[PDB]
RNA sequence: AUAUGAAUUAAUGCGAAGUUGAA
RNA sequence: UAAUGGUUUAAAGGAUCCGUAGAAUGAAUUAUAUAUAAUUUAGAGUUAAUAAAAUAUAAUUAAAGAAUUAUAAUAAAUUAUAAGACUAAUAUAUGUGAAAAUAUUAAUUAAAUAUUAACUGACAUUGAGGGAUUAAAACUAGAGUCUAGUAGUAUGAAUACAAUUAUUUAUAAUAUAUAUAUAAAUAAUAAAUGAAAAUGAAAGUAUUCCACCUGAAGAGUACGUUAGCAAUAAUGAAACUCAAAACAAUAGACGGUUACAG
RNA sequence: UUUUAUAUAUAUAUAAUAAGGAAAAGUAUUUAUAAGAA
């Protein structure tokens, strides 16, 4: 699904900062402080390097990566800046968390608590997208196509019966 | 217009009467407001006041969507001679089985016949019927030849 | 119990009347031939032949 | 005392002296009635003491 | 991610006990830095007697050099650090505990915190630039 | 009971309310931005002490 | 398949005064 | 000729949750003809911020520890080896989890709280069928004793409301004192309910959805089917016999039932 | 409550002030109908 590909690529970009930071803004703030004193070059460079190493995705927790991914998904699907609850945004955010959970269970398969958590999340997405179908037919098909799902997946009854996992080779 | 909300209101008035509270509150919806007005005009409730969840309104407040969530209708209960005036309140038309009666069967009910397993009107009793989104006493509904849904029974 | 459960089949127990003379196939009487005549003792407290 | 001053006992997991201040001669964690700490403070003190025992300090 | 390592190194040379601590610290710091890590602090806890005669491999120790190294590093790399420590003859014991950086980015070591220094800024008293 | 229960808001009121709500949200963003910038500021302040250079690793090992 | 009969055969109900265990 | 019935204890709440259909039920305002359309935010949700150990819950990996067992040595004892299982205080299962369960340490991943702000705009409740996990036991295959299994046993949920007191518990204040207010937990109540025992913020007042019960025994038996190599499990009667049978409580004599006296 | 007055920085703290008083005599049909005992 191209959307998921781009979102999961943004995490693995060569340099992307955590905790809400980006390279441009940190650069601005660092240069501004450096200028402030005016009114050895090696040390400031390696100090900058240490800062950037501290704030790196590769350094931070996976939870932070998923937080950033959810932010990107919301930014993409939002009706207007700041929108968070329109069913498109809800579907996208739950989709990202579903991807993360599916990875989690795929790694180790006896974790039944998180398995039922994931099933509940999937069924929640089904419910919200069904409501979207009823309310906004156009945005509904737009959304299921972007997220990589046909109407069959949303409409039908779904559970992760192990036969599902055998069918789609989930493990 | 929920019969669920109206049933909750009916049970709330019953409980408030049993523990002898002078003033209580109900949801501020037109069904509840029409209900409270019809009970009040018949002497069952002492008074109606506008208010919020905290209490009755001190000064007049306009009703807007901004404050609608916390709006409440404060009903004052009557207790006379150490007894509750509004002794009991019931819903004839349950949310499952809704009873929409034509005028002839309302006359039969008022005249003592049991229609659709509804116990007929009693002397000191009050029955409310909603016709075309207006609540009214069953007697007035018959007087205006209005077909309607029978809702409740307060004795 | 609930209106749908009542609708789906539940209800008061059928006050079912079974025949106390099943072999008479709903006839007031039936003719018959006596294979044997037998003397029996009733259940106590009663005693007799 | 000091963990009754609003400090976090988990922070005192690399300071075996203070952890020893709240154990019996044989090393037994002192029940809450003896220590008189809050619940939450007692739980972090127990966790910190058991961590200290785990890391060999 | 912050991780405090508390290592217990064996004293085999009685005249210069500290050398093994220096060599292990150098090796681990090289791993951390060369793997896109940072070693924020090294606290040299003194030489102390062990609570018991604790045994690693065949040799038995009674006293050791304790040290604390606070470092910001990634998960796989701390896993490899621990694997190296456990298989290293010099390290009697190791313990690597995460320090949550959720609320503040810069945080001190457990001992300096226990004194009352929740961040290394208070450790190195003041910076003295504003706005 | 005949009159409408509530007076629906005119679109001018809707625009004004939009302005107030967006002000609240943007103010929260502004506080969070101040906080992240201040944390970055303190991090860079004390980043002198941190050790990213092996040449400095040996220095501080010898010092300590 | 719907029935009707069957040597051979499974279980259980009753009752007669009792017989044996101590669950 | 009693369902103007019941399910803690008389027959009967399904182990726990998730959720499809429901010819099941379900927010607010306006307008039009019993719904439809447009608006709205009280239900249900989404994203952040803060506070808190979200520590306990799962899986995985990596460690620690007492002792046990066996082997070897020295003269039950002291050392040295390997093996596994278990987690001694804290300690209350306080808590966490839907239940079953779970308290030696660290880490990785996942999830669970509240309040505020913003956003969606009824997207909700329950849930037949179905699906997940399901102790111990039973055995089946692949691997060298282990893994992968078959199988599925052994006071329902939600919403509105409901007088006190006394303790705690967690916050919010005001200057230890306001014997401080707001909440939840615990105990005795009032009213109310009940056949009573007893319940007493639920076994109360109401609404909605599902499951279950219809005298005792025959019988959870037989037969058939369903899965299973099988074991077993699920579904599950009928004839005959009887006026019984059962529950709570009352007084009694009875027990090696308890003590205690005279 | 409301209205004003002073003071202070359109607003805030203080002081005063309050319009709701009317009387009169006479002017049935009720409806359908559910019992238990051993
Ligand atoms: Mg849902
Ligand atoms: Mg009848
Ligand atoms: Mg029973």
């Amino acid at each position: 699904t191209p959307f998921i590909t781009r979102i999961m690529a943004e995490l693995k970009e060569p340099l992307v900062l955590s905790k809400g930071y980006n390279i441009e803004e940190v650069d601005k703030f660092l240069a501004a402080i450096e200028s402030a004193k005016r009114e050895d070059i090696e040390k400031l460079e390696d100090r900058r390097e240490a800062i950037l190493r501290i704030l790196s995705m590769r350094n931070s927790e996976n939870k932070n990566a998923i937080k950033m991914a959810v932010e990107l998904a919301r930014k993409e699907f939002e009706r207007f800046p700041g929108d968070t609850g329109s069913s498109e945004v809800q579907a996208a955010c739950m989709t990202v968390r579903i991807q993360n959970m599916a990875n989690h269970i795929k790694e180790h398969r006896k974790d039944f608590a998180n398995t039922r958590n994931l099933r509940i999340l999937v069924q929640q997405r089904q419910a919200i997208l069904r409501y979207l179908k009823r309310d906004n037919p156009e945005k509904y098909y737009w959304t299921i196509q972007k997220l990589g799902l046909n109407d069959a997946a949303i409409t039908d009854e779904f559970n992760m019966d192990r036969r599902y996992m055998q069918d789609y080779e989930f493990f | 217009m929920s019969l669920v909300k109206l049933a909750n209101t009916c049970a709330h008035l019953q409980n408030c009467s049993k523990v002898r509270v002078a003033l209580t509150s109900i949801p501020y919806t037109k069904l509840q407001l029409q209900f409270a007005y019809n009970l009040y005009q018949q002497g069952f409730l002492s008074s109606l006041q506008k208010g919020s969840t905290m209490g009755p309104d001190k000064d007049f407040v306009e009703v807007t969507p901004d404050n609608i969530s916390t709006r409440r209708l404060w009903v004052g209960l009557k207790y006379r001679d150490n007894k509750p005036v509004l002794s009991s309140c019931k819903l004839i038309s349950k949310p499952n089985s809704r009873i929409h009666l034509p005028m002839e069967d309302m006359k039969k009910l008022c005249s003592g016949v049991t229609i659709r397993n509804i116990k007929p009107l009693q002397p000191g009793e009050l029955i409310l019927v909603r016709a075309h989104n207006n609540i009214m006493d069953i007697n007035e509904a018959i007087s205006k030849k209005l077909d309607g849904e029978v809702l409740c029974r307060v004795k | 119990a609930t209106l749908n459960q009542i609708k789906r089949g539940s209800g008061p127990p059928r006050r079912k009347k079974i025949s106390t003379a099943p072999q008479l196939d709903q006839c007031p009487q039936r003719k018959g031939v006596v294979l044997r005549v037998m003397v029996l003792k009733p259940k106590k407290p009663n005693s007799a032949q | 005392d000091i963990m009754k001053s609003g400090a976090n006992p988990l922070e005192f997991y690399a300071r075996p002296r203070i952890l020893s201040r709240y154990v019996t001669s044989t090393g037994r964690i002192q029940h809450r009635d003896i220590t008189g700490l809050s619940a939450k403070n007692q739980r972090r003190l127990s966790k910190a003491i058991r961590r200290c025992q785990a890391i060999g300090l | 991610m912050l991780y405090e390592l508390i290592g217990l190194v064996r004293i085999t040379n009685s005249n210069a006990p500290k050398l093994e601590a220096k060599e292990l610290s150098s090796t681990i710091g090289k791993l951390i830095i060369q793997n896109r890590g940072v070693v924020r602090d090294i606290v040299p806890m003194g030489i102390r007697y062990l609570p018991k005669i604790m045994k690693k491999d065949q040799e038995k120790h009674f006293r050791a050099y304790h040290f604390l190294m606070l470092f910001d590093s990634s998960a796989a790399v701390q896993s490899e650090i621990l694997r190296t420590l456990k298989k290293d003859p010099r390290v009697i014991r190791s313990s690597i505990v995460k320090v949550d950086l959720d609320k503040q980015l810069d945080r001190a070591s457990s001992l300096h915190r226990s004194l009352g220094k929740k961040s290394i800024l208070e450790l190195v008293n003041e910076d003295y630039q504003s706005i | 009971m005949s009159q409408p229960l509530l007076r629906n808001r005119s679109p001018e009121e809707s625009e004004l309310l939009k302005l107030k709500r967006n002000y609240n949200r943007s103010l929260l963003n502004f506080q969070a931005h101040k906080k992240k910038l201040n944390e970055l500021l303190n991090l860079y302040h004390v980043a002198n002490e941190f050790i990213v250079t092996e040449s400095q690793l040996l220095k501080k090992i010898d010092k300590v």
